[PDB]
């Protein structure tokens, strides 16, 4: 997965994607994860050496685009 | 409640939510108000009779 944001400490907004391997879940909420940050205020959520996966992220006009 | 102090001016559609008190300058308030340490929220107090 992948965090956004502009200080992450639970202050102000922060983006979150995380593939927990059945769905993508997409949280804007601010509160903080698991201490140590691996696997195992929600205004918006959205749930859905041998591969090389490539994304592009981008930020335009409060809009969020992933390819 | 409205806004009348901040830092900076917005990007449109930009949600930064913060209700912190402000400063109106170079000095530093660390959450104490004073002079050049303003709150932004005011309010307008509607009535119907206005
Ligand atoms: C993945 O996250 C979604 C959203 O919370 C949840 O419904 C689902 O059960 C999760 N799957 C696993 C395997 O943790
Ligand atoms: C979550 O929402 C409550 C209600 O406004 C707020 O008090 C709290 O600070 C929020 N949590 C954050 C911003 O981490
Ligand atoms: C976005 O956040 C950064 C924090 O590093 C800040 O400096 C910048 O002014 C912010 N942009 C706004 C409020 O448009």
């Amino acid at each position: 997965g992948w965090i956004f944001g502009t200080t992450l400490d639970s202050k102000t907004q922060s983006l979150l994607i995380v593939n927990n391997a059945t769905n993508v879940v997409i949280k804007v909420c601010e509160f903080q994860f698991c201490n140590d940050p691996f696997l195992d205020n929600c205004t918006f959520e959205y749930v859905s050496f041998k591969n090389l996966r490539e994304f592009v992220f981008k930020n335009i006009d409060g809009y969020f685009k992933i390819y | 409640l409205y806004r009348l102090f901040r830092k900076s001016n917005l990007k449109p559609f930009e949600r930064d939510i913060s209700t912190e008190i402000y400063q109106a300058g170079n000095k530093p308030c660390n959450g104490v108000a004073g002079f050049n340490c303003y709150f932004p929220l005011r309010s307008y107090s509607f009535r119907p009779t206005y």
